């Protein structure tokens, strides 16, 4: 396996906002004390797991943050189903 | 042959969806109560 920018680019404090970037998404944040709830640390170990299937799948920086891009787009598209036709 | 075939198929992303309209009821009724 060959490496590229993302690999020496990608840091453990990135890791940590790639995640904080996944939770506002899914959830909108009204006070920082919500981060810190047990049913709010439930998706962020959905959102903890992701990121490593890009590691794995993605070889190029514009693919590996474009995974988890589209499914903070994809889980949009969940919330306006119970909005629009509330099913 | 097969340039990866990713695991997980109406179970893979299909799952959380039901999890995710069960945790955003649960998030606004703990801040109003």
């Amino acid at each position: 396996g060959v490496r590229k920018g993302w690999h020496e680019h990608v840091t453990q404090d990135l890791r940590s906002h790639l995640v904080h970037k996944l939770v506002q998404a899914i959830f909108p944040t009204p006070d920082p004390a919500a981060l810190k709830d047990r049913r709010m640390e439930n998706l962020v170990a959905y959102a903890k797991k992701v990121e490593g299937d890009m590691y794995e799948s993605a070889n190029s920086r514009d693919e590996y943050y474009h995974l988890l891009a589209e499914k903070i787009y994809k889980i949009q598209k969940e919330l306006e189903e119970k909005r629009r036709s509330r099913l | 042959g097969s340039p990866g075939y990713p695991n997980g198929l109406l179970s893979g992303d299909e799952d959380f969806s039901s999890i995710a309209d069960m945790d955003f009821s649960a998030l606004l009724s703990q801040i109003s109560s």
